[PDB]
RNA sequence: UUUGAAGAAUGAGCCUGCGAGUCAGGGACAUGUCGCGAGGUUAACCCGGGUGGGGUAGCCGCAGCGAAAGCGAGUCUGAAUA
RNA sequence: UCAAACUCCGUGAUAGCUGGUUCUCCCCGAAAUGCAUUUAGGUGCAGCGUCGCAUGUUUCUUGCCGGAGGUAGAGCUACUGGAUGGCCGAUGGGCCCCACAGGGUUACUGACGUCAGCCAAACUCCGAAUGCCGGUAAGUCCAAGAGUGCGGCAGUGAGACGGCGGGGGAUAAGCUCCGUGCGUCGAGAGGGAAACAGCCCAGAUCGCCGGCUAAGGCCCCUAAGCGUGUGCUAAGUGGAAAAGGAUGUGCAGUCGCGAAGACAACUGGUCAAGUGAUUGUGCGCCGAUAAUGUAGCGGGGCUCAAGCACACCGCCGAAGCCGCGGCAGCCAACGUGUUGGCUGGGUAGGGGAGCGUCC
RNA sequence: AGUUUAACUGGGGCGGUUGCCUCCUAAAAUGUAACGGAGGCGCCCAAAGGUUCCCUCAACCUGGACGGCAAUCAGGUGUUGAGUGUAAGUGCACAAGGGAGCUUGACUGCGAGACGGACAUGUCGAGCAGGGACGAAAGUCGGGACUAGUGAUCCGGCACCUCUGAGUGGAAGGGGUGUCGCUCAACGGAUAAAAGGUACCCCGGGGAUAACAGGCUGAUCUUCCCCAAGAGAUCGACGGGAUGGUUUGGCACCUCGAUGUCGGCUCGUCGCAUCCUGGGGCUGGAGCAGGUCCCAAGGGUUGGGCUGUUCGCCCAUUAAAGC
RNA sequence: GUUACGGCGGUCCAUAGCGGCAGGGAAACGCCCGGUCCCAUCCCGAACCCGGAAGCUAAGCCUGCCAGCGCCGAUGAUACUACCCAUCCGGGUGGAAAAGUAGGACACCGCCGAACA
């Protein structure tokens, strides 16, 4: 399975964690979008930045 | 009133934890009592301070009800 | 100047002139650059109408350890190659 | 001119204090903390910036794994304390006998306990979530412009408010003091909140009379909906407030009585369907209440909603993103300067490159 | 005559505090402030240190001359509730708690590796050598269950050394090793040596920082209200919920390169929580007159004695002498 | 290899402990006899030690059975909580107790040695 994650929140006001996993993931400004695999891994990226990204399974 | 004095924090605690290597002499926990006791290749020092007697991995572990540290010797390469 | 002043914190009526990290020292440290290179360099001074030539006294590198006597690629502690 | 005259000189006295310090652009970019201090508005060292060198991902994020806690919660014949529904029950004193020895009766005083119920920052038989230490696999990786070490140059060491966790104070303060890989301001423009350092959206390299959106909005002021569908509100509620008071109303749930004629009205007669008390709820009402002038929707105005709730469809809206063009820093590729990828808010401050003046 | 006379302080002054150790605050690693909450220390032990061996309390029950709740004796139950020199905490019943025998390791030269840390300090440490103690031996011993019982540098004293010795030999003096001398307690220790007044004051800063005024809150004040124990329409205790910034307060955001501080006079303006006049309601209102409660802010609301006064008391009035 | 056996060890040291009922002495384990020898009592041959085996399984010990007391203990749900929404109220994703209940449990394992084959 693959999945596009795209930014839709800005980084201000965010946590240095949240901020760490958006630069984890691959983007940098608001709809940007990244096409990463399905794992355990990604799955805790989107977790801990839900609320600044929209998931899309491609 | 009277209150006002104190004394300095002690920096007691753990200092290593599991799966740590260490090497001889190093030490483990900084305790006051017998919190902790001295495992295998764990020695106990004046102020009661636990210590690695051999190099290896810190393992903690109860042995008949006591919480006690140990010291796995890790594979040599 | 402040956490913070558009101001009810400070100063300035206006213009034109003037008004604030400089110099000395073979000073100290760091970093560029140039010469020479296990060497580098002269000070006072002397001789040149100059900015040139001479001038080895010194100074810094070239062996360290030790309070020191001292020993020396070792040396100090130590009864000890401990 | 006098709590020690005046003049010149030492002398350009000394001020941890106050004020001032003059051209440009490019890159990076803080702190208001810790320890010590005849110390608290100063300073030394450390923490945080920058430049150079060395080292390479060692930094960071996510998943998994190995660890130690004594917080939240909970619990307590698991301890220690305060307790109770405080029960009997000690212990003392009076009363009654009168001995004062011996004694008994309590509105007496009435120990601990305990059937059972409680409480606790300085209680714990228990006990998380997060956070922290290490391992491990990946991610990012023409970048974070990350860590670490050494050296040059620093500034900072009065922070503020907002969110969570606490102490002091009367849990009162726009009070004060701490913790927080919490945020923003400081040092941050733009949009929104009427105005509005600290709230919400979003980080400004420059140009454009292009487009899409965020927060917030769409009757007029004012850009975009007097939008659609289903309901509610009568209070201008919306568009500030409590204890409490109250036949407002919508929905739902019950029960009592009842065509053997229910309630009202006029135990028995007439009469003619509902008649009584609640239960939770969605909106409403009094409570409500100061002194320049409406003044507690930003204004006009709005229930023929332009108010509220729930669904749905559009559009407006920023210096955010995209489009087209110019510039610059870092790096990469190939070359003998082109192309490409990222980046370009900024105070203190660090580094780099330049304009103009005179001799 | 030259100087000194500390700091903290919710502005100052009195007071208290300043170093070290233990717990809570402290938000389950460490660390974390307050003139926040609780305590202790500036020692002691020649054994209460080292080693070897042995033992297990407190409490309760039962039975015992004095003897009793409680001394000493016996039996039973008793896993930690006793005790550990000394605060508290973490520990310790395997004992670190109780007893006995020998002893001085309460050593000398060192010390891989670490903890903690701005630095200076501080802390632990296996192991090696010498020479010992205890033990059959294995082994343990570089003081004490642990964490407080302490003071840098300078200067000087004492003991020892195969150091030095100002021409030489000595000596003096200096040096090394061990060690002694500081409530330097303001305990990182400005001097070996130090108190006060200033309203006669001066200078430079600071609203870091206060005084009067504001901005906020509300311990207090006042204007009410909620239930009704009651006395008997009117008062309403015991408790409870609100306004206001008219009282004293708290904070220090505002100003120290200036915001006049009380009363009085002159002149206002606003609110209504109404003193008179106006309109009502119930009367525990017969009428008069009041009580009491509503609506109502148009106008009005005196002059003097005493005091600087506001406040207040008094004297005459007035429809009334409002807040 | 077997026995109602004796030792020496274990286990995140009670699921094992305690209590109750019913049994045994082959060798062992004990109780037991005595103080002559080593040794011992802060007095006591009680204990320690030594020398023996007349008696006895009444005890220790171990065997079998009892959930009685203790002990261990889920799942679910809830408390609490990280992050995120949300003008308060509350909600979403994830983690997840203590207590209680169902239940488990009258131990299991290792190495030697006795007596028997």
């Amino acid at each position: 399975a693959e999945l596009k994650i795209t930014q839709v929140r800005s980084t201000i006001g965010a946590r240095w964690k949240q901020r760490e996993s958006l630069r984890t993931l691959g983007l940098k400004k608001i709809r940007q979008s990244v096409v990463r695999e399905d794992n355990a891994q990604t799955r805790g990226l989107i977790n801990t930045v839900h609320h600044l990204v929209e998931v899309e399974e491609v | 009133s009277r209150n006002g004095r104190d004394s300095a924090a002690q920096r007691l605690g753990v200092k290593r934890f599991g799966g740590q290597v260490v090497k001889a002499g190093e030490i483990l926990v900084r305790q006051r009592g017998t919190h902790f006791h001295p495992g295998v290749n764990v020695g106990r020092g004046g102020d009661d301070t636990l210590f690695a007697l051999a190099p290896g991995a810190v393992e903690f572990g109860a042995k008949r009800g006591r919480k006690t540290v140990n010291i796995v010797p890790v594979a040599r390469p």
